[PDB]
């Protein structure tokens, strides 16, 4: 059923016809992955979108450079947040498990277990790129265990901490989709190493002066020079800035004299419904009338 | 069966899909005809995350 | 006077022997056999949703498997569907699938962790107190209906604090809200639980409004372990027999004897009492029958046994008073006993007000509202007050105790060969028992540190061990001991 499914290894697509419902869930965790990549990038002249077709992972990174460090993290770090909470929901019965004895075994450790063997197991080559690419999936899922808040309880004696009970939850995702901008912003330059024996890349150090050590497993980590990405090339997945919004202002990367490398800016009176002034509620439904007054859009040529 | 599992694109986004979807349930009888029947009819890869591809990999286990 | 005047230390050390392989062998128990004390599910509410079929009856809401409800992924695909408040109702089926629940688990534990989601316009208001609506089922078998437990109004307030700038670039963050406590029971007899919340709103009475935004209501669900329970009630089961023979023989060793007791063997055989109170197994009986109060009955048992130990040690050092002491009448240390008594009947009235209430209502809390944290942190307060008040008496009887013993060192070679062989008996007693305690104490308080500092099991072989539970069994067996060594050692001697 699922052999036609683009852009997974054969491996991936024999646990996709093992167990359908594990699927639906990574899928949606990819995407929660994607979506937070492109939401993140937002207003940067790399959108978090590629020229190629889609697939569950997305567009492929043509060019092994943080960008790609980073959206390879956050689509591991979604597709093992995903697993999790699908589990605690309930949607996942075979998951965890045993329950009268010993409680069942944790569900953080039956998520990344499952999320790390099927996200590398896209990894079917072996070059630079692959070896760069599953140290970056680690670095995902690594910052997504750091980033679980561990909770206690106390319920001993009346209520005292004689006796305490300690559960770890998983971080909310854009906490982490932040966390990992973060790490982005200070990614670790690489080359392989290759010896006479081995003949083949094994493992990969940093580029960088002053070390020469192994970068460290929760750094993302790239091998290659980042393009312009405003010019459309698709010799190296650019999709280019053109059509592009922008704020016509001075801050960083949000200008139309930024985004537009230069070719300044075309604009139109778009007037947007802008609905204001309701009477929120918790949640849900509310009545409220519309202010749509007027806007003046300014996009890039 | 085919037939049963006609509902899953009442999910769909588009009308086109649930158009594509009658015609090849009520017109094909295999499986691999009726997926391919799908692809080419609303122009769509199978996804995971589209919630008719979604219904349908969640009905194959009933 | 007392056994171990009279013992050789070749003897002495053989009943230590003993009871240190008895107390390793309390310690391993729980380090391997237990597989640790508690358990803590966390659950994800699944946010059904009333069609407005609900008008009447009450129609319960299964959150998975058959009969299943409308349930929304995302609580903002509610608006385009003109669905409101009053009818979102987030649910939540306890045994997560395919599992039961059993009376093992000897009580259940459940708190909420609120997601709200930050928006300048719906930001928490400056006092906000939610007022959930909260139902709970239990039934037997996956076929039978839901059977209503409870149906309380559960309000709780709000402590929510934002890190980030409010600036609109951040909003949809949750804010850093605390868990609430949201209920307990003493007894789960039922296998299969369903939990209904529902958040009604009237903007008019100022009832869940300005509360924020939620997005989603996790639940961490609170249980001890079967396993535990078992090596726990195997546990007893050994320990009371024994604990039985030696009261027997002891109180034999009292009553048969030329004079009527003294006051410090009728403390000894009290503290004994009280340990065979806990040593019983009446836990045992909750397998079979609905009974709630088994929390609050196992707190005042571990509450008497507290305070007649607290009250052993400081009569112990009164009696041990060689110079113009040695009352044998307990009315004589009321200045020294009651802030043990005064202590005790205030925390006992404290969880009278917290756990006993809810017997009748699952969900209270004393510290909802502020007068309840009011009375509740006086009694607690008055409590340790008490409680230091008597580790200062406690420490200056020690002192005078000391003193006392250092004055009668002195005149030893002058007295008569049974004064001076009385004497040093009270010495070595004191002494002894003194270093025993503090011995027990150091290495109860040592070992509970770690419980609490540790991850909760370590690593070495080919197994783990737990150190969580190891720490339980351990320090309920070292206490034993201590009990049955302060009981054998401590009764008269025969004289020929
Ligand atoms: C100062 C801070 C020191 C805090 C240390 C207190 C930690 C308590 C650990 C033992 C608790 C225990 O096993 O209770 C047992 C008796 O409990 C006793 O008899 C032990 C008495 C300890 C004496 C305290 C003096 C410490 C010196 C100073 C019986 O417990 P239970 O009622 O039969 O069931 C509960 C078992 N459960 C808790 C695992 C569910």
């Amino acid at each position: 059923i699922c052999n036609k499914i683009p852009g997974l290894a054969p491996r991936q697509r024999a646990i996709c016809q093992s167990r359908p419902d594990a699927i639906i869930v990574i899928g949606e965790g990819s995407q929660m992955g994607l979506d937070e990549c492109q939401f993140q990038f937002r207003n940067g002249r790399w959108n978090c979108s590629a020229l190629g077709e889609r697939t569950v992972f997305g567009k492929e990174l043509k060019v092994g450079s943080r960008e790609a460090a980073f959206t390879y993290a956050i689509i591991a770090a979604g597709v093992a947040h995903a697993i999790t909470a699908a589990c605690t929901q309930g949607n996942l019965s075979d998951c965890g498990c045993g329950w009268k004895w010993g409680g069942c075994s944790a569900d953080i450790r039956y998520g990344i277990g499952f999320a790390k063997v099927f996200v590398d197991a896209r990894e079917i080559k072996q070059n630079a790129r692959t070896l760069m690419n599953l140290h970056n999936n680690e670095a995902g899922r690594k910052i997504l265990e750091e980033n679980m808040k561990l909770e206690c309880k106390c319920h001993g004696v009346s209520g005292s901490c004689t006796t305490k009970t300690c559960w770890t939850t998983l971080p909310q995702f854009r906490e982490l989709g932040y966390v990992l901008k973060d790490k982005y912003n200070e990614a670790v330059h690489v080359e392989p190493v290759r010896a006479s024996r081995n003949k083949r890349p094994t493992f990969l150090k940093i580029k960088k002066p002053l070390s020469y050590r192994k970068p460290m497993d929760t750094d993302l980590v790239y091998i290659e020079k980042s393009p312009n990405y405003c010019e459309e090339d698709p010799v190296t997945g650019s999709v280019g800035t053109q059509g592009r919004a922008c704020n016509k202002t001075a801050p960083q990367a949000s200008g139309c004299d930024l985004m537009c490398c230069g070719r300044g800016y075309n604009t139109h009176q778009y007037a947007r419904v802008w609905q204001c002034n309701c009477k929120f509620h918790w949640c849900c439904y509310v009545k409220c009338n519309t202010c749509s007054e007027r806007t003046e859009m300014y996009t890039c040529k | 069966n085919p037939t049963d599992s006609l509902y899953c694109c009442d999910r769909a986004e588009d009308h086109a899909c649930q158009n594509a979807c009658k015609r090849i349930l009520m017109s094909k009888k295999t499986e691999m005809e009726i997926v391919d029947g799908l692809i080419e009819g609303c122009k769509t890869q199978p996804l995971p995350q589209d919630p008719l591809w979604q219904c349908f990999l969640e009905s194959s286990q009933s | 006077g007392a056994i171990i005047e009279n013992m050789s230390t070749k003897k002495l050390c053989i009943v230590g022997g003993i009871l240190l392989v008895f107390q390793i062998i309390a310690f391993l128990v729980g380090g391997l056999i237990a597989p640790g004390p508690t358990t803590a599910v966390s659950y994800m509410s699944v946010k059904c949703v009333d069609a407005r079929k609900n008008h009447h009856k009450t129609k319960w809401f299964v959150p998975w498997g058959p009969n299943h409800c409308d349930k929304i992924r995302d609580i903002e695909e509610a608006i385009p569907r003109e669905i409101e408040a009053n009818d979102i109702v987030f649910s939540v089926h306890i045994p997560l699938p395919h599992m039961e629940m059993s009376p093992w688990f000897q009580f259940m534990l459940f708190i909420l962790q609120l997601d709200i989601a930050f928006k300048l316009n719906n930001q928490i208001r400056e006092n906000a107190e939610v007022s959930m609506d909260v139902s709970l089922a239990y039934r037997d078998d996956a076929f039978a209906e839901w059977t209503e437990m409870a149906h309380e109004r559960v309000p709780r307030k709000l402590k929510c604090t934002f890190t980030s700038p409010k600036t609109p670039e951040h909003e949809g963050r949750y804010y850093e809200c605390d868990v609430l406590p949201f209920m307990e029971i003493g007894s789960v007899a039922h296998k299969f639980y369903l939990l209904n919340i529902r958040l009604p709103v009237n903007e008019k009475k100022k009832i869940n409004v300005g509360i924020g935004e939620i997005k989603d209501i996790r639940l961490v669900g609170i249980h001890q372990n079967g396993g535990f329970t078992k090596v726990w009630f195997a546990m007893k089961t050994f320990l009371t027999p024994s604990i039985f023979i030696i009261m027997v023989w002891y109180w034999r060793r009292i009553t048969m004897m030329s004079r009527p007791p003294v006051l410090l063997e009728k403390v000894i055989f009290a503290l004994g009492i009280s340990m065979t109170f806990i040593n019983i197994p009446v836990e045992w009986f909750s397998i079979g029958f609905d009974w709630t109060w088994m929390l609050l009955f196992g707190d005042i048992r571990q509450g008497i046994f507290y305070a007649m130990l607290l009250s052993f040690w400081i009569i112990f050092c009164g009696e041990h008073m060689m110079d113009q002491h040695e009352r044998n009448h307990i009315a004589g240390y009321w200045k020294q006993v009651g802030p043990i008594a005064v202590g005790s009947f205030c925390l006992f009235i404290f969880d009278m007000c917290e756990r006993g209430v809810q017997l009748t209502n699952p969900f209270y809390s004393i510290w909802t509202t502020d007068i309840g944290t009011e009375l509740a942190m006086a009694f607690i307060i008055v409590a340790g007050i008490c409680l230091c008040l008597y580790f200062l008496f406690l420490c200056f009887m020690v002192f005078q105790v000391f003193r006392n013993i250092s004055g009668k060192q002195s005149s030893l070679p002058a007295m008569s060969k049974v004064r001076r062989l009385h004497y040093e008996g009270l010495i070595f007693r004191f002494k002894f028992l003194m270093l025993i305690t503090l011995a027990c104490a150091a290495m109860t308080v040592i070992f509970f540190i770690v419980s609490q500092v540790t991850e909760g099991h370590w690593k070495w072989g080919g197994v783990t061990v737990q150190v969580n539970s190891a720490f339980f069994t351990g320090i309920y067996g070292m206490w034993n001991l201590y009990v049955f060594a302060l009981m054998f050692l401590y009764a008269p001697s025969h004289k020929n």
